[PDB]
């Protein structure tokens, strides 16, 4: 929503 | 290494894809 | 596979898809590295997180497709799992290390025209190859944007491997020797990337030594996708090259 979250493919 | 990593429709025909080059520019660049 | 290429037909010939058995559905990527095992990303087959743990019978792998808005039949195949098997030490608590995974077949596809098996990295060749600048070929039917995005053909891209420097910030995730990061800097003149749906798909680059094409990384995770200042992960093939011969030899 507001930034970039790590996360798998 | 047996057969692995040659691909029939291309290493083995002869012809290269269409993008490779790049990569094997990469070693000089 | 975020901006990039549509394939040649038979270009990535260890291409293999996962497939959750019932319902049947599209979960992952994976490569053919002999006519009986499959290489993959360990998260696929196994993410507490997503509720995610699936065993043998609930997958299914084909093989030697080009198109999903057709059936080549004859051409691609459809294998079972006699068995998968996660790397012991995989890590999906902190950061999905060791995140690599391999998949017997119930019975060994036989290599045709457009199935072949791509080749592992031998310390001699991941030592000169893997390293920062040099290119690499990046495969899967993932999405094409970051959000649906559902490709027809399967996306090739080519992209350059970056420092571990560079990765090790451009994230604040702690990433190990079991990983390697790929992708153009902010201002380079290109784009692309792997995104959902690529992981656990191969990462070739071709020897100018041998002249073969050699799975050197597996689409492992990254944040986002394309977006500038962020690098897409790869497993180290190589690293991890030991558990999976005691994998193989064993069987």
């Amino acid at each position: 929503t507001p930034s970039i979250l790590p996360a798998p493919r | 290494e047996a057969d692995c990593g040659l691909r029939p429709l291309f290493e083995k025909k002869s012809l290269e894809d269409k993008t490779e080059r790049e990569l094997l520019e990469s070693y000089i660049d | 596979i975020v901006e990039g290429s549509d394939a040649e037909i038979g270009m990535s010939p260890w291409q293999v898809m996962l497939f959750r058995k019932s319902p049947q559905e599209l979960l992952c990527g994976a490569s053919l590295i002999s006519d009986r095992w499959v290489l993959t990303a360990a998260h696929c087959l196994l993410y507490p997180p997503w509720d995610k743990n699936f065993t043998e019978n609930d997958l299914l792998v084909r093989i030697g497709k080009h198109s999903r808005t057709r059936y080549e039949r004859n051409i691609e195949k459809i294998s079972m799992l006699e068995k998968i098997y996660i790397h012991p030490r995989y890590n999906w608590r902190e950061n999905l290390d060791r995140n690599i995974a391999l998949m017997k077949l119930k019975k060994p596809v036989a290599f045709s025209d457009y199935i072949h098996p791509v080749c592992l990295p031998d310390r001699e060749t991941a030592a000169s190859l893997l390293q920062a600048g040099y290119k690499g070929r990046v495969t899967g039917w993932g999405n094409l944007k970051e959000t649906k995005g559902q490709p027809s053909v399967l996306q090739v891209v080519n992209l350059p491997i970056v420092e571990r420097p560079v990765c090790k910030d451009s994230t604040r995730i702690r990433i190990t020797d079991n990983m390697f990061c790929a992708g153009y800097k902010p201002d380079e003149g290109k784009r692309g990337d792997a995104c959902e749906g690529d992981s656990g798909g191969p990462f070739v680059m071709k020897s100018p030594f041998n002249n073969r094409w050699y799975q050197m990384g597996i689409v492992s995770w990254g944040e986002g996708c394309d977006r500038d200042g962020k690098y897409g992960f790869y497993t180290h093939v190589f690293r991890l090259k030991k558990w999976i011969q005691k994998v193989i030899d064993q069987f």
